[PDB]
């Protein structure tokens, strides 16, 4: 049972890591606007 | 037509005290308002009933049953009139076994009655009266049990008993006023 | 166990909540004299008397051997706090009686087949007697659902439909005859307790038990099957 | 039915719940307040008796290391002792009930210590806390 | 008892570590992202064809 | 007759039925074959009463 908190913990780590630093990531400057 | 006019800025209510007066053969009392008159005839002798509007287990129901004996003492001790009169908080014939599995209560025994207060006392005329104040559970236990109120009383060669029920969950909710105050104003 | 009565009660009860060490009996320290030790006969008080399982088995009707079980309804299953009376001859002979307490407790269990296997755990009115090396006695059973327990389609002992209701063109309804009737009726069951330490100074007493029963019928529906619970005990002489 | 005499229980507290849950009576009533003051012999009572207690149990419980045992106690029967306290000091004149006052101060600062001493789990602390509360406790009734 | 469980439910831990495992976990996948994004974040800004000065980001 | 009898039955009653209880009556009451009789409930003083 540790062994499936220790992965789910990685897991939701692992991506709500990429959605902090993607949005990080000069995100307002993607867009169609001139 | 009538020609009455509607009581416009009217200051008064006709009735505030909450009970309304009944006069019947040999008897009397003070009915609650919010209650309405009943078909039922559960015991013998049934003269009178009334049940509340918003639960059917609050009622009051009066019997004037043949007697013997000109007394109410003649009839036997309260606690031996009460043992002989048990029949009016109902009984448990429907359940014919045994079982263990109830909570407080005596084996073999789906329902109970406490007798929680008697009196014996003397109206102003002089005629002489049995209280009771008993509380039946069940073993299912709605309402958290059933408060019921009695007084009897013998005129004439008849006894005239009052029953009045009430819910234990609407008797600490503040119905307990009107229940009360129909059993102390049964007077003969 | 691995705590002792002083122990636990040194704690707090924030400390205790959710460590699921509510749901296990102390064991005694080092000075507890084994067996019966050097009491003194005679009737003592019984008082905070608990008892731990730590296996069941079940042996379904039409089996011969006991089968291993897997528990469902999590850490509910130990009897503790309960009161007697526990009588101390000269020659060894003790004799053990369960008064109060809560000596009861629901428990569901499945087995290999995947059946859940409800039953009441309890030792209500327990009464045995023999030496320290063991006693034998026996209790009551009661039922697992009370008389005014309603089935799914309202159909109770004491409350509830007398038929089924849904089939209204089955007017008597002949071969639902079997399952229209409940009786919350009681039960007996054995034990076999053993005394493995005493202390004297402080009057405390543990051991181990073994006890058979049955499990639930749904009020009088099913066989019921034969279920040995066996695990560590605690008490307190005074 | 089948009848039972529980004609005793009226005798034992059985009116408590029903009485409490009264909303015609005031809540001075409902609470208990009104009687206490209206009684006095209730609140003397009730102070002495939380005096004994607080000196045998406390002196129990804090040489076995009972901490929540300790503070239950602390808590559970003495519960009224403020108000008991306030009641008592009420009927007394102007320079009597302001030592009472102070005295009653004075003692609820060490019951507050010795409190904060057995949550934090200190055994000789408690212990010379407990003995300060004792004092003041005395001091106090003595003032009464 | 009968079986074993993890007994850590309605506690009050800190993100719920009841092992040292979880945060080497946490903490080992937040700093290999966390770098992956600052080797490029230079990278990145310069996509927009401006320098990162005090008059930088979306403004109105 | 049996039937004036068999005409008094609520089973007969056709809006005693449902959407999608297919068939006809014989697949859900069963075919009659008799008359039982007037069934007189009586009160243990005699007194009759009426379902
Ligand atoms: C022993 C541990 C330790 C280590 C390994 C480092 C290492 C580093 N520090 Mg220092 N630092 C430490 C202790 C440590 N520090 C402490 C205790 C403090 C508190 C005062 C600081 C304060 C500090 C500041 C304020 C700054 C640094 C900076 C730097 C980085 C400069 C190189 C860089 O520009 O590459 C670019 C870096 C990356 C692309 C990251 C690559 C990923 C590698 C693996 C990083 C190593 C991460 C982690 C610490 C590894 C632990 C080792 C252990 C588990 C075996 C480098 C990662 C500078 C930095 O660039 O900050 C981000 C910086 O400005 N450090
Ligand atoms: C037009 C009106 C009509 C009426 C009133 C009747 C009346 C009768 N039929 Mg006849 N029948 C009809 C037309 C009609 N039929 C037609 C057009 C055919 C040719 C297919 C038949 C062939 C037929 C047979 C083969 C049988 C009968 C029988 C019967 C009796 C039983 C009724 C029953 O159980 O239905 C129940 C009907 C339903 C549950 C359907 C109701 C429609 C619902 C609301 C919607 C379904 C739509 C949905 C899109 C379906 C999806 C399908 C899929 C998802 C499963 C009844 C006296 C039975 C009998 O007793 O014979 C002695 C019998 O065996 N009928
Ligand atoms: C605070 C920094 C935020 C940075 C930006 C974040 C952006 C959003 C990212 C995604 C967030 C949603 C998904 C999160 C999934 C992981 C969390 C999870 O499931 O934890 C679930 C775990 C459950 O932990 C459980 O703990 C138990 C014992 O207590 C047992 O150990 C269990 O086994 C264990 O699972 O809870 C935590 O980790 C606790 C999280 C506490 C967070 C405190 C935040 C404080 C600062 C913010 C305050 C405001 C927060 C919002 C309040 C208002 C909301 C309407
Ligand atoms: C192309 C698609 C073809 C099939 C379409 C789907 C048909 C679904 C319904 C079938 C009948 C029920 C299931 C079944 O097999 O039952 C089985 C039953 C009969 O089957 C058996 O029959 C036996 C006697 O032979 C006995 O009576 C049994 O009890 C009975 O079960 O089938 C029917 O009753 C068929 C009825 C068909 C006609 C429907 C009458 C009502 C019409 C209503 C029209 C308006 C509808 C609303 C507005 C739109
Ligand atoms: C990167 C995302 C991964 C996707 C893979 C998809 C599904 C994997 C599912 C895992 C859940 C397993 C639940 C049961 C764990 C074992 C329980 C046990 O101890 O028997
Ligand atoms: C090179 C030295 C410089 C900096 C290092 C300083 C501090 C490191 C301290 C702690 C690291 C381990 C953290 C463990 C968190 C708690 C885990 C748990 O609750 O089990």
């Amino acid at each position: 049972m540790l062994t499936l908190k220790i992965f789910v913990y990685t897991v939701v780590t692992f991506f709500v890591s990429l959605f902090i630093f993607g949005f990080l990531s000069n995100d307002p400057g993607r867009n169609p606007g001139q | 037509a009538y020609g009455d006019a509607a009581r416009v800025f009217a200051g008064n209510i006709t009735n505030k005290s909450g009970f309304i007066p009944y006069a019947g053969e040999g008897f009397a009392l003070l009915i609650p308002s919010k209650w309405n008159p009943s078909k039922e005839q559960d015991f013998p002798g049934v003269v009178l009933r009334y049940e509340d509007n918003g639960d059917a287990v609050n009622n009051l129901v009066v019997l004037v049953q043949k007697v013997g004996k000109n007394n109410i003492d003649e009839l036997g001790s309260p606690d031996k009139f009460l043992q002989d009169n048990a029949y009016l908080f109902g009984e448990s014939a429907a359940f014919t076994g045994e079982t263990l599995s109830e909570g407080g209560f005596l084996p073999n025994k789906v329902a109970a009655a406490s007798v929680l207060d008697v009196q014996e006392a003397t109206d102003k005329k002089g005629k002489k009266y049995y209280k009771y104040e008993v509380l039946t559970r069940s073993a299912d236990g709605d309402e958290g049990g059933r408060h019921q109120l009695i007084a009897a009383t013998v005129s004439n060669g008849n006894l005239y008993l009052i029953k009045v029920q009430c819910g234990d969950k609407r008797w600490f909710k503040g119905a307990k006023r009107e229940a009360i105050g129909a059993w102390d104003s049964f007077t003969v | 166990g691995n705590f002792t009565f002083d122990e636990l009660q040194a704690k707090s009860y924030l400390e205790v909540k959710g460590s699921t060490l509510a749901n296990q009996c102390p064991i005694l320290g080092a000075d507890a004299q084994q067996g019966l030790g050097d009491v003194k006969p005679g009737t003592f008080q019984l008082d905070k008397f608990c008892m731990e399982p730590s296996s069941f088995k079940v042996k379904m009707p039409g089996s011969k051997e006991f089968e291993p079980s897997t528990l469902l309804t999590r850490n509910t299953y130990s009897l503790d706090q309960m009161t007697g009376s526990v009588t101390v001859k000269g020659d060894g002979s003790v004799a053990l009686k369960q008064q109060d307490g809560i000596d009861f407790a629901p428990v569901t269990v499945k087995i290999r087949g995947g059946e859940m296997v409800p039953f009441m755990f309890t030792v209500k009115n327990l009464n045995i007697e023999g030496k320290a090396d063991g006693l034998t006695g026996d209790f009551t059973v009661p039922s697992y659902r009370g008389a005014t327990f309603m089935d799914p389609q309202g159909r109770g002992a004491a409350s509830g439909w007398e038929y089924v209701k849904g089939l209204a063109a089955a007017g008597a309804q002949e071969e639902l005859a079997a399952e229209n009737v409940k009786s919350a009726a009681a039960t007996v069951g054995e034990a076999a307790f053993a005394i493995a330490s005493t202390d004297a100074a402080t009057g405390e007493i543990a051991g181990v038990f073994v006890t058979r029963q049955l499990a639930d019928d749904d009020l009088g529906s099913k066989d019921p099957a034969t279920i040995e619970i066996e695990g560590i005990w605690y008490g307190q002489l005074s | 039915l089948d009848l039972f005499d529980d004609r005793k229980a009226r005798q034992a507290g059985f009116d408590i719940i029903y009485e409490a849950r009264d909303l015609d009576l005031p809540q001075g009533v409902r609470d208990g307040l009104a009687q206490a003051r209206e009684n006095l012999d209730v609140a003397k009572a009730r102070i002495k008796e939380a005096e004994k207690r607080i000196d045998a149990d406390l002196d129990a419980y804090i040489a076995k290391a009972y901490w929540t045992e300790g503070r239950n106690e602390l808590r559970r029967q003495v519960g009224t002792l403020r108000f008991d306290l306030n009641a008592v000091a009420d009927t007394l004149p102007k320079a009597a009930k302001k030592e009472a006052q102070a005295a009653k101060n004075e003692f609820l600062a060490a019951v507050e210590a010795l409190d904060l001493q057995l949550r934090k789990k200190n055994g000789d602390k408690a212990a010379a806390a407990l003995a300060d509360t004792k004092a003041k406790l005395d001091a106090v009734i003595a003032k009464l | 008892l009968v079986d074993d469980r993890l007994a850590g439910e309605g506690t009050g831990k800190i993100l719920g570590i009841n092992d040292p495992s979880l945060f080497w976990a946490i903490t080992i996948v937040f700093t290999i992202v966390w770098g992956v994004f600052y080797v490029s974040t230079r990278e990145i800004d310069a996509a927009s064809d401006r320098e990162n000065d005090d008059d930088f980001g979306l403004t109105l | 007759p049996e039937k004036l009898a068999f005409y008094d039955y609520i089973g007969n009653n056709p809006a005693k039925g449902g959407l999608f209880r297919a068939g006809a009556m014989n697949s859900g009451d069963g075919i009659a074959v008799g008359w039982l009789g007037h069934a007189v409930f009586k009160d243990k003083q005699g007194n009759e009463l009426f379902v």
